[PDB]
């Protein structure tokens, strides 16, 4: 007869985690996976998983709310708007946000103020234990610094057709049009990483052929050569070779007119470096905030 | 009252072997009175089939590696005997470079004695007492003080080059990191829980990572001392913490390669593909270079409080508290032989060198210890 | 030492030693009902039962600290009065000493600090609970207590017109007329004022003081 | 609506919140219209009053069940284990945290009170002491707190050590401290324990002896404690 509404799942400190926002973060990672269920294929892990996520968000809201970090509507105006593609926030996005879960408008927003909560203070706790050298930031753009010799520096990825060392007429017309019909492919707008993983017998086959950043003047001599005129995003043909045919791509280019004789470089080497230095204090502070506190499952 | 009914948590009995070999003291010198009851780093040293060793008090011995026979001795106490003749409290392990013979002092002082004769060829006032054995290396003595500073001394001249000021935390564990040299670098462990590198030329900091876990609020659940000294094989620093994780870095970036769940202050031994490490429970391991992946653990010596071991004929060494030297097989981790050479135990460092094996006991007896 | 017989039977153990008079068994009896069912249907009558049986068997610390407890965790209970009149008469009972009371000597010259605080917790039970059943007995301990601390300020007040400290004689009558006007004790301690006026030569207050006292003669 | 309207709302589990007091922790009063959230937020409520520790709503269509369990009341406090550290001051340490008879069992303070006796454990110089609580439940929702104390062997000062004194002598300076490097063997009434109000004491009679000799300059640049790594070996710096 009686049904059961709600119930605590767990106790955290002096707060607890409500079996509803339990099936409601349930509801978000099967949207999540439903785009691509390769992502979460796991059921019971991913209940676990979510519980702990529960945890977590409850420790740091209270740890939040005991500093007193508050946030205004004001702050939360815009923040959501301009991030739809092309939506027309704060007017059709409330709209559309009715056919999927605002069953009440506020819902949303009240989340959404919760989770700037949460961000504010893990930035500000993760960031207060973070402590960057100036050499560090210098030894990390060095290597690029003396790399910049070139005016412009390519993003490249390279795919290999093998060849015997002796190969028959019959192997490298094979060859050849196997390579012929990658580089049409990927000039078609065919992925040039899945073409590498099923195509290329280089080492980077597995990571997709990305060879990264370099400077065109030390990559072999066919490379350089065959490069001069290439551009962001060109697909250049084969390139014949005693061990087999090349093929090679540009992901994206970067450059400054200013003299490097590094040059307004230290820059992005913070940011890089301040990026891992985050990551892996955020991951010990949310490991010494899930030891230190008070949890009771009651999910039973 | 209850001082006396008071009992300690733990110790293991002694371990039932048979030896598969005869293992056999060549010789044994009396140093003196020995460190005693005091946790010290002082151990000796070897150097041109000639060894060095010493005591709290300040007696220094050369002594002849064949046999045993004293080449030469001096007293670093007050020569004057300004005051009761005091001990030199003689803490820095016995380092022996060039010409030289290198001794830490608990007075702040570093004294550096004559190979030839024994004479002080030098001795500076450091900032704190000198716990660590000095690291010679690019012409400069590396000594870690108590009070978390790290500084450089000159070989020759023996002032101080430049030091580094290391955060010291509320309590920490008795002793401090020997650095260890890398391409000019020296990398170092600390008491706060952090392994940092600095440069030689001038002591300008690289990189400072942290090692340590510290899952506590208490004192005692945050001692995270990295007491050990790191060790730097083919680009990749090894560390090792109290309570934390034998870690992997990056030698140029300090970047953590990959983490285990094992902690001591004893030293390990990194060697072809293999660390054997002594836990700080006195359990043996022996672990794989790529990665924490366990290959064998021996725990039948657990709270016995043993030394760091050492890699001596393919066979791992560890002294214990009560004066016993246990053999171990790397490949298996078997127990191969047991021996009591001593009865006042050990607690410093063995050394294995040019096909000899040196430990000295509590009491001051220096043991060659053949097979 | 008390059995683990089931609720009813320990409250009825409990009542039955009450009505006997034996109070240390039945305090006993109630300390195991209430420790072992500290919020069960017997909690407020065992409770009111622990403070009767405290103040008769003279352990009045204890009484206090159970009224204490029960004014603090019930603070509407319809027999809240009975609390606060027997807080006033445990502070009553601890300004009382049996020895001399055999030998009829006047304590008022003793500690009034809990004189005082009997004074207090009966003025509140009188002015919080006008129709009280315990308003009358309240209302002449309240007389009483009032006229003991009147005679304690004219004791000091006598003891100092001895010693000749006129100052703090003049100071002791002024306290009695602004807190005790309405005593025994400030009249018997009126003259005093007169004569600590006149020692120190201040004939004007001397004279207003002894109109007061004609004006008052009886 | 949502919620279906509500005609009646019935408490259980109830044993020392009175109905009422209930009720006004609730934010709805049979509003007629609840939904999900309001549930949620009922919840959340009455666990934020601090009194239970366990809430559920259940619905019959027309009635709001809500079952709670209320935080068990304390019955007794036991110590065992405890060879130094007496009950009575264990016991008024007790009631500073809260946990006392006749009150309430605050499980989030258990931790807290573990922590704080090892502390305590740790400033005599009993490193290793643990301290951990058992909650065992008696009926009529009841419980006893039994402190099951493991106390190791007291550290003993192996060394008490001033770096600097150029003037004085270590041994003259220290004979005036409190705590003990060594003990002569016909003494038999002093021992080498340890105790962090003692060494600030002793901190203090060390600067007092100085600047009563008309330095006015003595400082301390820092002070270390160290500890071997079997913990019974303090060392003092």
């Amino acid at each position: 007869a009686p049904q059961v509404v709600d119930k605590v799942a767990a106790v955290v400190n002096n707060g607890v985690v409500l079996e509803s926002d339990v099936d409601g973060l349930m509801q978000s990672v099967k949207l999540n996976a439903a785009q691509a269920r390769q992502q979460l294929p796991d059921d019971a892990t991913l209940r676990h998983q979510i519980m702990e996520r529960l945890i977590m968000d409850q420790i740091i809201l209270q740890m939040g709310q005991k500093m007193g970090v508050k946030i205004s509507d004001e702050q939360l105006d815009q923040a959501i708007a301009n991030i739809a593609k092309q939506n027309n926030m704060t007017l059709d996005q409330m709209r559309s946000r009715l056919a999927y879960d605002g069953l009440n408008y506020n819902t949303y927003r009240n989340q959404i103020r919760k989770e700037m909560i949460i961000s504010e203070v893990r930035n500000n706790e993760v960031r207060r234990r973070i402590t960057i050298l100036p050499q560090e930031v210098e030894s990390l753009a060095q290597q690029v610094g003396n790399q910049n010799d070139a005016s412009t520096e390519l993003n490249l990825s390279h795919i290999l057709i093998p060849l015997p060392e002796n190969p028959t007429s019959d192997q490298v017309n094979e060859a050849e049009s196997q390579a012929r019909a990658i580089v049409d492919q990927a000039r078609n707008g065919a992925d040039f990483g899945k073409l590498a993983i099923a195509h290329s017998a280089d080492q980077q086959a597995l990571n997709g052929g990305q060879m990264g950043w370099g400077r065109i003047q030390e990559l072999p001599g066919i490379f350089a050569q065959a490069l001069s005129t290439a551009k962001k995003g060109d697909i250049v043909g084969p390139i014949r070779s005693g061990v087999g045919f090349h093929i090679l791509k540009v992901n994206d280019l970067r450059g400054e007119s200013k003299n490097i004789s590094d040059a307004a470089q230290k820059d992005r080497a913070y940011r890089m470096l301040m990026n891992r230095k985050f990551s892996e204090e955020a991951a010990s502070w949310m490991q010494e905030q899930r030891a230190s506190a008070y949890v009771k499952i009651l999910s039973n | 009252l209850f001082n006396s009914e008071e009992d300690v948590v733990k110790m293991s009995p002694l371990p039932t072997v048979e030896n598969q070999f005869t293992p056999t003291t060549a010789w044994s010198t009396s140093v003196g009175s020995g460190i005693g009851n005091f946790y010290s780093n002082l151990h000796p040293a070897l150097a041109d089939n000639v060894v060095y060793a010493a005591d709290r008090a300040g007696l220094v011995k050369a002594l002849n590696a064949d046999d045993g026979k004293e080449i030469w001795s001096v007293s670093l106490a007050e020569k004057d005997g300004w005051f009761s003749k005091e001990p030199a409290l003689l803490s820095g392990g016995v380092t022996v470079s060039g010409g030289h013979v290198y001794i830490g002092s608990e007075k702040a002082q570093v004294y550096a004695l004559n190979t030839s004769d024994g004479t002080v060829a030098w001795q500076t006032k450091v900032a704190g007492e000198a716990l660590s054995r000095p690291v010679v290396s690019d012409g400069l003595v590396l000594i870690h003080t108590s009070n978390g500073q790290l500084q450089a001394l000159n070989e020759a001249d023996g002032a101080v080059k430049w030091t580094v000021n290391l955060d010291m935390p509320s309590l920490s564990l008795r002793g401090e990191s020997a650095p260890t040299t890398a391409f000019g670098a020296a990398v170092v462990g600390g008491d706060n829980g952090r392994v940092s590198a600095v440069l030689m030329e001038q002591g300008q900091m690289i990189w400072q990572q942290r090692i340590s876990q510290a899952t506590g609020s208490t004192e005692i659940d945050r001692l995270s001392d990295v007491d050990t000294t790191p060790v730097v094989v083919n680009g990749v620093v090894f560390a090792l913490a109290y309570n934390g994780n034998l870690t992997a870095l990056d030698l140029r970036s300090g970047q953590i390669m990959w983490k285990r769940e094992l902690g001591s202050v004893n030293d390990f031994i990194v060697d072809g593909n293999r660390i054997y490490l002594v836990d700080q429970n006195d359990r043996v391991m022996a672990l794989t270079i790529d990665g924490g992946v366990t290959l064998w653990t021996q725990s039948d010596l657990l709270h016995r409080l043993l030394t760091s071991p050492v890699l001596y004929n393919g066979n791992l060494v560890v002294g214990d508290s009560e004066g016993y030297l246990h053999w171990i097989n790397v490949e298996d981790g078997r127990f191969v032989a047991q021996q009591k050479v001593d009865s006042s135990g050990f607690q410093t460092e063995p050394v294995a060198a040019d096909g000899k094996l040196l430990i000295q006991a509590k009491d001051g007896t220096v043991y060659s210890i053949t097979r | 030492e008390v059995p683990d017989n089931p609720p009813n039977e320990i409250y009825a153990t409990a009542q039955q030693k009450l009505q006997d008079g034996n109070w240390r068994q039945a305090i006993t009896q109630l300390e195991a009902l209430d420790n072992r069912y500290p919020f069960g249907p017997y909690s407020q009558q065992v409770q009111l039962d622990l403070i009767y049986a405290y103040y008769k068997n003279a352990d009045l610390p204890l009484a206090q600290a159970a009224i204490d407890r029960f004014i603090r965790l019930n603070p509407t209970h319809p027999n809240i009065d009975y609390v606060m009149y027997m807080r006033g008469l445990t502070n009553m009972a601890l300004d009382d000493s049996a020895l001399q009371g055999f030998f009829g000597v006047d304590r008022s010259d003793r500690d009034p600090q809990h004189a005082r605080a009997a004074f207090s917790d009966f003025s509140k039970l009188v002015r919080g609970y006008p129709n009280s059943q315990y308003t009358t007995d309240a209302t002449k301990r309240l007389v009483f207590l009032k006229d003991r601390l009147a005679k304690y300020e004219y004791s000091v007040a006598e003891y100092y017109t001895e010693r000749g400290a006129w100052v703090a004689v003049v100071n002791r009558v002024e306290g009695m007329l602004r807190d005790y006007p309405d005593t025994q004790a400030t009249r018997d301690a009126l003259p005093l004022m007169e004569n600590a006026y006149r020692q120190m030569q201040m004939n004007a207050q001397a004279e207003k003081v002894a109109k007061i006292i004609a004006a008052n003669s009886s | 609506a949502e919620g279906f309207v509500v005609k009646d709302i019935h408490f259980e589990g109830l044993q020392r919140v009175a109905v009422g007091a209930a009720l006004l922790s609730m934010p709805v009063r049979t509003g007629d219209t609840v939904n999900d959230e309001d549930i949620s937020n009922t919840i959340r409520a009455l666990f934020a009053t601090g009194n239970f520790e366990d809430v559920r709503v259940l619905r019959d269509g027309d009635t709001l069940l809500v079952q709670v369990k209320e935080r068990p009341t304390i019955a007794s406090i036991t110590f065992s284990g405890n060879k130094s550290v007496k009950d009575d001051m264990l016991k008024q340490n007790l009631e500073a945290s809260g946990v006392r008879v006749g009150e309430s069992l605050d499980r989030t303070t258990i931790a807290d009170i573990e922590k704080g006796l090892e502390d305590f454990y740790y400033s005599v110089g009993k490193y290793s002491a643990s301290v951990k609580a058992v909650v065992t439940p008696l009926p009529r929702n009841r419980v006893d707190l039994k402190l099951v104390f493991q106390e190791g062997v007291s550290a003993e000062i192996q060394q008490i050590n001033i770096v600097g004194n150029h003037a004085f002598t270590t041994d003259e300076l220290i004979s005036h401290f409190q705590l003990r490097d060594e003990v002569p063997w016909w003494n038999v009434v002093g021992d080498r324990k340890y105790q962090k109000q003692k060494l600030a004491g002793d901190l203090e009679t060390l600067r007092s002896y100085y600047l009563d000799r008309g330095y006015a300059r003595f400082n301390i640049d820092s002070t270390q404690v160290s500890l071997t790594p079997d913990k019974k070996g303090i060392y003092v710096t």
